[PDB]
RNA sequence: AGUCGUAAAGUGUACUGGAAAGUGCACUU
RNA sequence: AAAAUAGACUACGAAAGUGGCUUUAACAUAUCUGAACACACAAUAGCUAAGACCCAAACUGGGAUUAGAUACCCCACUAUGCUUAGCAACAGUUAAAUCAACAAAACUGCUCGCCAGAACACUACGAGCCACAGCUUAAAACUCAAA
C-alpha cells in the first residue's frame, strides 16, 4: 500500500478547488484511491490553514494562473516564505488556465521566471540570443501546464501523483446546487445576498420528489433580477437545478422556485 | 367550517411540517380560505390541533389538495 | 543650476515595477509649479537649513533646491527613490544630504550643527521643515512634534523652527479652525495653544497625477513664544479629549467623565465653579482661555488626588 | 496664456487624532 | 420579547400605518369648492431633563500585521440605536387639428392658492453671543444682456 499527502497552494483564484474537483472526478480533504495507491489532497485557502496543512504535507502543488497578467510573472512573497520554511518537502509547479492564453509561447518565458531557470536540480540552458526579493522558486521537481476547467491533461498530473506515492443532507445538496445556479446566472453581489428556505420537501403520488424552495432577498431590484424578463431567469435556474438533481438522487423531482422579499 | 372539526382542518395542512396550504394548492375561494386559516389558528391555540405536523390519525383522509 | 528633468508618471510606474497606473496606492504631485508655490509660501529659504520629509519623486526637493538653501536634509523611507535623489544630489553638489529611515523615529535634534540654535524668545532659528507626506503619517507626526514644542525638544532644540506641512483639506481646516467654527475640534486646540497655525491655500485633487477624491491643504506652523496653556502636554490632551468627546452636547457632559462615578456629580461641579465655564457652552464655543482655566483647576485636583490622572471611565465601565 | 508640463456601486447626515478619505445610522438601483 | 404557513391575498384606515388567538367597546357624514389665522392627528430634523442597558456601535484605547503594513482583521467601551417629559380639489368628454419638444394620450367646466429677468444673487452698515478676535445672523441697491 502506497500513500501520498499532497497539499494545493496558490493564489485565491488560481483554481485550486477546480483542480481538486477534477482530480476527484466529482465536484466536492479529498481521497483518491486507485489500485494500491491512496492520494490525500488537501485544499487550502488562498493567501494559518496553509501552513498547518504544510505541517503534514508530503508534496506541494503550487498553482499559478497564467491568464492573470498581474501575478503570473512572480510567486507571491508569502508563498515563497512558505516554500522556504518547508524546502524539504517536494514542490511541483502547475500553470493553470492555459486555454485562456492567446500567445501560448509566453508560457516558456514564464517557466524561466517561475523556476529561476532551474528545475529538478538541472539548469535549463536555452540558446542565448546572438552571443533581494526572489521572484521564483528553483527547487520545483516538475512543471505541468494544464487547464483545470477543460480537464486538459489533468490526467497526467493525476498519474504523476499516483507515481510519487511512497509505501506505507439532501436539502443541503439542493441548496448548494441552487446557489451554484444563482451564482452562474445572477450578476455582481446578488447571488451572495439570496437566502433560501425549504418550504415543502416530500414524495409525490408518483414517487417523485416534490420540492418547493423559497428564495428570500432583501431588495425589490434583486427580485426583478431573480425573476428576470417574463420570468425567464428564475425559470431557467429551476430547470437546470432540477436537471442536476436528476443525476444526484436518481429519481423524478418537481422543483418550484418562488421569490419573496425579506420583511 | 368549525374550529372543532379538526378532521376537515387537517385536510389543509402539510403532513410533514403542518404549514397551511394556499389557494393555489387548496383551490378554495378566498373567503373560505380565510375561514379555514382563522379556524386552523383558533384550533391550534385552543389545544385542538397540532401545529408542527399533521395529526397522524388524519393521514388517511381523502386528498383534496393539488400537491 | 541645471537639474535632471522631473520623472513622468510612466517612469514612476516603471520604477515601482507596477506595470500599470491604477495600483500606486499613492498620489504624487508631479507639478513643479505648485511645488514652487509651496516653497514660496514656506518663506525666504535663502541660505536656510531645510529638513524635508516625504521626498518621494522629488518635486518638492527640486523646488527647495531651486531656492538657495545651504543644506537640505532628505529623509526617504522607500529605496526605489534613493537613486533619483542621488542623481539630484550629484546635480547640485553639497546641498542634498539623503537619509533612509522613518520620519516618526528619525532624530532631527542631532542632524544640524549646534551653531544654529537660537534662544526660544528670539526669531525662528533659520531651520525649516517642509513636508508632503501621506496623510496617514502627517497626523501622528504633527501630534509628536506638538508634544516636542510643549517640551522644547526634538526638532525644536534649535528654537522656534517653522513647519510647512500638507494635510487633507478638512484636517487643515480643523488645524486652523477658530472658536465657534464648524471645524473646531481637538486638533484645533492642540495645535493652537502651542503654535501660530495658518491654512494658506488648498490644492484640488485634480492636480495630483493619480487624482484623489479629496482636496489638499497647506498649513504653516510657527511655535509660539508664550504658550497659551502652561501645563504638561498629556494633561492638556486629556482635558481636550474629554471636552470634545461629545461635540454636540454641553461641555459638562464631557467633563464629568474625567472623574470616577462615585464623586462624578460633586467633582464636576467643583471643577466648573473653580473655573468660570458657563455649563451651557458647547465644546466648539470654548476658547483657549477656557481650556487654560480647566487645565489649571484639573492640575490642582490631580495634585491633591494622586489616583485621578490615570482614571479612564471605560476601564471602569468594563466591570 | 504660452518663449508652460505631459500618455456591488452611489446619495445624505454624524464623528474622525494613524483622514490621498474611513467608519457609524438611514435611504436609492 | 415579535408574530414563519395562509398572503399567488390587496382588504381596513383621513394620512402615517394595520396581517398570533379570544372577548369587550367600535369603524363620522345623503351635493361640491373653501384655513397662515380654529380643532384633531401625523411625520421629519436638532438640542434639553431625568431613566434602562442584553445586544450592536461612530469616536477613544489595546493586539496583529507591509517595508508609508489592512482604511479593511480581533478585543474593550462611549455618543447613539430604546423609554418617557419638553422644546391642486370636484363634476363631466373622448369629440376634434391630439400633438414646441421631453415626460405622463389630450380635454372642457367650476373654485381656491401661487407666478410676473439673472436674483431662493452678492453683501454685515449693523445686531446678539463674546470680551480683542472669533462665531451666528441680511435685505436692498449696484451691474449685465442675458439667465
Ligand atoms: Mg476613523
Ligand atoms: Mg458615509
Ligand atoms: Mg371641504
Ligand atoms: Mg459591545
Ligand atoms: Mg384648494
Amino acid at each position: 500500500s502506497r500513500v501520498l499527502r499532497v497539499v494545493l497552494l496558490g493564489a485565491p483564484n488560481a483554481g485550486k478547488s477546480t483542480l481538486s474537483n477534477q482530480l476527484l472526478g466529482r465536484k466536492v480533504l479529498g481521497v483518491i484511491t486507485e489500485k494500491e495507491t491512496q492520494v490525500i489532497l488537501l485544499d487550502t485557502p488562498g493567501i494559518e490553514d496553509p501552513w498547518k496543512s504544510m505541517e503534514s504535507a508530503d508534496l506541494v502543488v503550487v498553482l499559478v494562473d497564467v491568464s492573470d497578467k498581474w501575478t503570473r510573472n512572480q510567486l507571491s512573497p508569502q508563498l515563497l516564505r512558505c516554500l522556504t520554511k518547508y524546502s524539504q518537502i517536494p514542490s511541483v509547479l502547475v500553470m493553470n488556465k492555459v486555454d485562456c492564453l492567446k500567445q501560448k509561447s509566453v508560457l516558456l518565458e514564464l517557466t524561466a521566471a517561475l523556476t529561476e531557470g532551474v528545475v529538478n536540480g538541472k539548469k535549463l540552458k536555452m540558446r542565448q540570443a546572438f552571443h533581494p526579493q526572489r521572484i521564483g522558486w528553483p527547487h520545483f521537481k516538475e512543471i505541468f501546464m494544464l487547464s483545470a476547467l477543460s480537464q486538459e491533461d489533468v490526467k497526467t498530473l493525476k498519474q504523476y501523483l499516483l507515481t510519487q506515492a511512497q509505501p506505507g443532507t439532501p436539502e443541503e445538496i439542493c441548496a448548494n446546487i441552487i446557489r451554484e445556479k444563482l451564482l452562474e446566472h445572477l450578476p455582481q453581489e446578488v447571488p451572495y445576498n439570496v437566502q433560501q428556505k425549504t418550504a415543502v420537501w416530500e414524495e409525490g403520488p408518483g414517487g417523485e420528489l416534490v420540492i418547493q424552495q423559497k428564495l428570500l432577498v432583501p431588495k425589490e431590484s434583486y427580485v426583478k433580477l431573480l425573476i428576470g424578463p417574463k420570468g425567464h431567469v428564475i425559470s431557467q435556474i429551476a430547470q437546470e437545478a432540477g436537471h442536476d438533481l436528476m443525476d444526484i438522487f436518481l429519481c423524478d423531482v418537481d422543483i418550484r422556485l418562488s421569490v419573496k422579499l425579506l420583511k | 367550517v368549525d374550529y372543532k372539526n379538526v378532521q376537515l382542518l387537517s385536510q389543509f395542512v402539510s403532513p410533514f411540517t403542518g404549514c397551511i396550504y394556499g389557494r393555489h394548492i387548496t383551490g378554495l375561494c378566498g373567503k373560505k380560505q380565510k375561514e379555514i386559516t382563522k379556524a386552523i389558528k383558533r384550533a391550534q391555540i385552543m389545544g385542538f390541533m397540532p401545529v408542527t405536523y399533521k395529526d397522524p390519525a388524519y393521514l388517511k383522509d381523502p386528498k383534496v389538495c393539488n400537491i | 543650476c541645471r537639474l535632471p528633468p522631473l520623472p513622468t508618471i510612466r517612469e514612476i510606474i516603471k520604477l515601482l515595477r507596477l506595470q500599470a497606473a491604477k495600483q500606486l496606492s499613492q498620489n504624487f504631485l508631479l507639478d513643479l509649479r505648485l511645488t514652487d508655490k509651496i516653497v514660496r509660501k514656506a518663506g525666504n529659504l535663502t541660505n536656510a537649513y531645510v529638513y524635508e520629509v516625504g521626498p518621494g519623486p522629488g518635486g518638492i526637493t527640486r523646488s527647495i533646491l531651486n531656492a538657495d538653501v545651504a543644506e537640505l536634509l532628505v529623509v526617504e523611507k522607500d529605496t526605489r527613490f534613493i537613486p533619483g535623489l542621488q542623481m539630484l544630489s550629484d546635480a547640485a553638489p553639497g546641498k542634498l544630504r539623503i537619509v533612509h529611515g522613518d520620519v516618526l523615529t528619525f532624530k532631527v535634534e542631532k542632524a544640524f550643527s549646534e551653531s544654529l540654535k537660537r534662544p526660544w524668545e528670539d526669531d525662528p532659528p533659520n531651520v525649516h521643515i517642509i513636508g508632503n507626506l501621506p496623510f496617514s503619517v502627517s497626523t501622528p507626526l504633527i501630534i509628536k512634534w506638538l508634544e516636542n514644542i510643549s517640551c522644547r525638544d526634538g526638532p525644536f532644540v534649535y528654537g522656534r523652527t517653522q513647519m510647512t506641512l500638507t494635510f487633507q483639506k478638512e484636517v487643515a481646516e480643523r488645524l486652523a479652525a477658530n472658536t465657534g467654527s464648524k471645524q473646531r475640534s481637538r486638533l484645533s486646540v492642540m495645535a493652537q495653544y502651542l503654535c501660530n497655525v495658518r491654512h494658506i491655500f488648498t490644492i484640488p485633487g485634480q492636480a495630483f497625477v493619480p487624482k484623489p477624491e479629496v482636496d489638499v491643504g497647506v498649513v504653516h506652523f510657527t511655535p509660539l513664544i508664550q504658550p497659551k496653556i502652561e501645563q504638561p502636554f498629556k494633561l492638556v490632551e486629556k482635558v481636550v479629549q474629554n471636552v470634545f468627546q461629545f461635540r454636540r452636547k454641553y461641555c459638562h457632559r464631557g467633563l464629568r467623565m474625567l472623574f470616577p462615578e462615585a464623586q462624578r456629580l460633586e467633582s464636576t461641579g467643583r471643577l466648573l465653579e473653580l473655573a468660570d465655564i458657563d455649563p451651557t457652552l458647547r465644546p466648539r464655543q470654548l476658547s483657549i482661555s477656557h481650556f487654560k482655566s480647566l487645565c489649571d483647576v484639573y492640575r490642582k485636583m490631580c495634585d491633591e488626588d494622586p489616583q485621578l490622572f490615570a482614571y479612564n471611565f471605560r476601564e471602569e465601565l468594563k466591570r
